[PDB]
């Protein structure tokens, strides 16, 4: 019954875990956002001069 | 010089990238904190009449939540910076929607051009900034504390939680190089917070004015 | 963990690790003085549960107020204000120390 | 002018970091001493730290970094100037006249040329200086005073 | 609504100790058993001790606003 | 030194420390919102260590 409980502590690390995945995830999507709009904001850029 | 203008100029694109940052403007991370070789081998690395030339590495960046605003950040090539150019500037601005900028100008502009600069303010904001005043972060500086403008909002809950009149808060004229860093003008409150040996932390609050 | 944290904000709020410093009460005198009030005799085992130890420092901190109100503002400003005398009294009053 | 070249042989000036380990093991790093005031030149320089190059000056910062960098110079001046011969003063006494000398954004002399100048009221002013004239100049745009000050 | 401290500001009690000293020697009514004792002072800090002053504060706050607490209110720091 | 002490005790002579556990001067401008950053007499104060 304290292996048990070691055993539910783990669990929550592992959750832990998967949430870090997930900013990790939301990083990736910020990027790729920022990517798709620079394609973009580069023509306004060249146009400029 | 050469290389020297090359790394005033990758500097300066520097201290912008995390000026746009602090205000709020979505900024990519890799650009925030790119070295200077990649800088070189995106322009040129030959200032000296060659492809890194001003006003072609001025960059547009649009606000994190409004992504309708925006704001230019040219660099006029005139050391002694006239009327005619941000006149031209504010005409091709015109077109778009954008109505802040920023001005990055080698030495100081002449006073009549203040005066137009002012004039539009209502219309179109911009400001300038010396490429001297831009070589460094100021709000990196030890002594500098950490600045955060404050939404009208919770100026409002402020003011009302301590029943006192924002005329009665300290004062902290607009001039000042942190708050022309932030673009905080007149009527707006700007919370400082700063490590307090005998407290921790202590957090005051200053009306710009 | 708590403790760290506490650890961490001095660090990054008392550069050059200066540890001498200045607060009200001189927990290190107190604690003396209940020693030597209640012959504690530090050499038989203690009955003090750390659990009392924890709710009687969360009890404290509770009680210690600088900026009254429950104002999500004004508990930020009690926070800060007892911030560095809370983090001396959990340090002082640790459930190892205190046994 | 001309800059020394002097390595530091207290902590006020050593470099600190902390290692690992986690102790904090200062470290001895060449330092520079100059004779002039520019600052906002100087930390454009390559290779100077632009985060610990504070001036010693008060006018200076308050043109480069702002008021706020101001009120925490001022303070680290007046500590180290009072604490050279050894004496302690409570550090409350150092906020509360930096506070007072930082409150309108300016830098508030402690002269006739700083303190009269705020709104407090020609009862107050005249007490400290300038009475006749500060009198004069009340009774000529009839000012009103409150009746508040001590 | 009373947002002021709980404690008697050291100012306070000395003006509260004046002012019924002062009543006490106009021939005032005393709030406590006088035990032998003729100073109007000791025996308007017996009655300070006692909490018997009929005395209220009036503490003004920045705004204009003000809180009236009864000297048997508050808790009295000597 | 006499001039000096003069000249400092005119230009904060009126600040004090209201009921709003608030440091302002006669024009109630708020000088710190907290005596000393933390609102505690520097007479009951004690070196310590951390």
């Amino acid at each position: 019954k304290q292996e048990q409980e070691k055993e539910l502590l783990r669990q929550k690390l592992l959750k832990e875990q998967e949430e870090k995945r997930l900013r990790e995830k939301e990083e990736q999507k910020k990027l790729l956002e920022q990517r798709a709009q620079y394609v973009e904001k580069t023509k306004n850029i060249l146009m400029f001069t | 010089d050469d290389e020297e203008e090359t790394y005033r100029l990758w500097k300066i694109r520097k201290t912008i990238m995390q000026l746009c940052h602090d205000r709020g403007y979505l900024v990519t991370q890799d650009e925030l904190d790119q070295t200077l070789e990649e800088f070189k081998a995106q322009f040129g690395d030959k200032p000296s009449e060659g492809r890194p030339r001003r006003t072609d590495l001025t960059v547009l960046v649009a606000h994190n939540d409004d992504p309708t605003d925006q704001m230019f950040v040219f660099f006029p090539e005139e050391p002694k910076v006239g009327i005619k150019t941000i006149k031209v500037y504010c005409q091709r601005m015109q077109e778009e929607n954008i109505t802040r900028a920023l001005i990055v100008v080698q030495q100081g502009m002449t006073p009549s051009a203040k005066q137009s600069l002012v004039d539009m303010a209502p219309k179109y904001i911009l400001e300038q900034f010396l490429q001297q005043e831009l070589l460094i972060n100021i709000t990196e500086h030890e002594l500098v504390p950490e600045h955060v403008v404050m939404t009208k909002e919770e100026v409002t809950e402020l003011l009302a939680r301590y029943k006192l009149r924002e005329n009665q808060l300290p004062r902290i004229q607009a001039g000042d190089p942190v708050a022309r860093y932030f673009g905080i003008k007149r009527g707006q409150v700007v919370k400082i917070i700063r490590p307090s040996e005998t407290a921790g932390r202590y957090i005051t609050y200053r009306l710009v004015q | 963990e708590r403790m760290r944290e506490d650890r961490e904000v001095l660090r990054v709020i008392f550069p050059t690790g200066d540890s001498k410093v200045v607060l009200p009460c001189n927990l290190l005198r107190m604690i003396w003085n209940a020693q030597k009030i209640f012959h504690i005799n530090p050499r038989l085992p203690s009955d003090l549960h750390p659990i009392k130890v924890v709710e009687g420092v969360k009890e404290l901190s509770k009680k210690l107020v600088i900026v009254n109100g429950d104002d999500p503002l004004s508990r930020q400003a009690q926070e800060n204000a007892t911030l560095l005398f809370n983090i001396h009294l959990r340090s002082t009053l640790c459930s190892r120390r205190m046994a | 002018s001309k800059v020394y070249m002097h390595l530091p042989q207290t902590d006020n000036k050593k470099k600190i970091i902390i290692t690992e380990d986690g102790e904090f093991k200062a470290l001895q790093e060449w330092i520079l001493e100059t004779d002039g005031v520019s600052l906002m030149r100087v930390l454009s320089e390559k290779d100077v730290d632009p985060v610990r190059t504070t001036s010693n000056d008060i006018v200076e910062i308050f043109t480069v970094l702002g008021i706020e960098a101001v009120r925490k110079a001022l303070e680290r001046e007046l500590y180290h100037v009072i604490s050279f011969d050894g004496s302690y003063v409570n550090y409350r006494h150092l906020a509360l006249l930096c506070d007072t000398m930082t409150c309108r954004g300016h830098l508030m002399a402690i002269t006739r040329h700083g303190v009269n100048r705020q709104d407090t009221g020609p009862l107050m002013k005249c007490s400290f200086e300038e009475t006749v004239d500060v009198l004069m100049e009340a009774a000529a745009h009839g000012e009103s005073d409150p009746m508040k000050g001590v | 609504k009373r947002i002021t401290t709980p404690y008697m500001t050291k100012y306070e009690r000395a003006r509260v100790l004046g002012t019924r000293a002062l009543q006490i020697a106009m021939c005032a009514p005393v709030m406590v058993e006088l035990e032998g004792e003729t100073d109007p002072l000791l025996i308007a800090m017996k009655e300070l001790k006692a909490r018997k002053i009929p005395i209220i504060i009036r503490r003004y706050l920045p705004d204009g606003s003000y809180e009236d607490w009864g000297v048997d209110e508050l808790i009295i720091s000597d | 030194t006499g001039y000096i002490q003069r000249r400092l005790i005119k230009s904060m002579e009126s600040v004090m420390v209201k009921y709003d556990a608030t440091v302002r001067n006669s024009i109630n401008q708020v000088v710190q919102l907290r005596y000393g950053e933390d609102g505690l007499a520097g007479e009951s104060v004690e070196f310590q260590n951390l």
